[PDB]
């Protein structure tokens, strides 16, 4: 398996990255991954109504809800190419090239994934729901001293 | 009773997984569609859901078949089994204790966010022992009587 290697599109990635990550921090925030995935060219682009597509790529995240270009890359190319046991070669390969060929040792300590962050967000709401309920039950308690 | 602008979102999730375009998702996806939507579905809850809508063994859930399902989940008030799981998601080390700091973090930054002053009262209540470390199972039992 060897799919559309649109190889002036791997480049089109970088331009649009630079639009979002000017300092070349290697990181963009979550609250922007939608806009980013969109404003690319048509193969790698993930058009709007975008959110749930993102959480499903299982993108790792690091402190401060940042995400790394090299995770975003493979994630987005995995989409345009189709999943396969042969991709597992692709990942560990596109990252060994990137690593030897990079003098920038950077902070890479992954916290969540875009998946967890979703289950995390609703579990918060469960706890947030019960405690708003309880708070009120409590306020009516205090109301009814008798 | 009725759902909301979250129909916008259920549509999004459903639409993504329907690669064919027949407006019906293959039932083994159902479990995947929902994990992508934030919910926790057991292979049991799946089965009961699956054969309580698809009683005709076709493997079909069209979008109405689906929107009514969620309407039945949202509908109910969360359990205590569920407030338990939800807390356990945030006790990453796995010891039954969560810090009044990590709590306050999660609580003030995820979901229907709690204001600084609500969380204050949450901690006053959950941390009886002043050590800023709360046994959440102990806290569940506090908001259940
Ligand atoms: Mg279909
Ligand atoms: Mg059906
Ligand atoms: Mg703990
Ligand atoms: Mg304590």
């Amino acid at each position: 398996s060897t799919e559309p290697l649109s190889e002036d599109d791997f480049d089109m990635f970088y331009e649009i990255w630079e639009k979002f990550d000017p300092e070349a921090t290697q990181f963009i925030e979550y609250s922007v991954l939608s806009d980013f995935a969109d404003a690319l060219s048509e193969p790698l682009r993930i058009a709007k109504p975008n959110q749930i597509s993102l959480i499903n790529m299982d993108l790792p995240m690091v402190s401060g809800d940042r995400i790394h270009c090299m995770d975003i890359l493979f994630a987005f190319t995995k989409r345009v190419l189709g999943e396969s046991g042969e991709m597992d070669a692709l990942k560990i390969q596109m990252e060994e090239k990137f690593m030897a060929a990079n003098p920038s040792k950077i902070s890479y300590e992954p916290i969540t994934t875009t998946l967890r962050r979703k289950h995390e967000e609703v579990s918060a709401m469960v706890i947030q729901r019960a405690f708003r309920r309880h708070l009120l039950q409590r306020s009516l308690k205090h109301a009814s001293f008798l | 009773q009725l759902t909301e602008e979250q129909i916008a979102e259920f549509k999004e999730a459903f639409s993504l997984f329907d690669k064919d375009g027949d407006g019906t998702i293959t039932t083994k996806e159902l479990g995947t569609v929902m994990r992508s939507l934030g919910q926790n579905p057991t292979e049991a809850e799946l089965q009961d859901m699956i054969n309580e809508v698809d009683a005709d063994g076709n493997g079909t859930i069209d979008f109405p078949e689906f929107l009514t399902m969620m309407a039945r989940k949202m509908k109910d008030t969360d359990s205590e089994e569920e407030i338990r799981e939800a807390f356990r998601v945030f006790d990453k080390d796995g010891n039954g204790y969560i810090s009044a700091a990590e709590l306050r973090h999660v609580m003030t930054n995820l979901g229907e966010k709690l204001t600084d002053e609500e969380v204050d009262e949450m901690i006053r209540e959950a941390d009886i022992d002043g050590d800023g470390q709360v046994n959440y199972e102990e806290f569940v039992q506090m908001m259940t009587a």
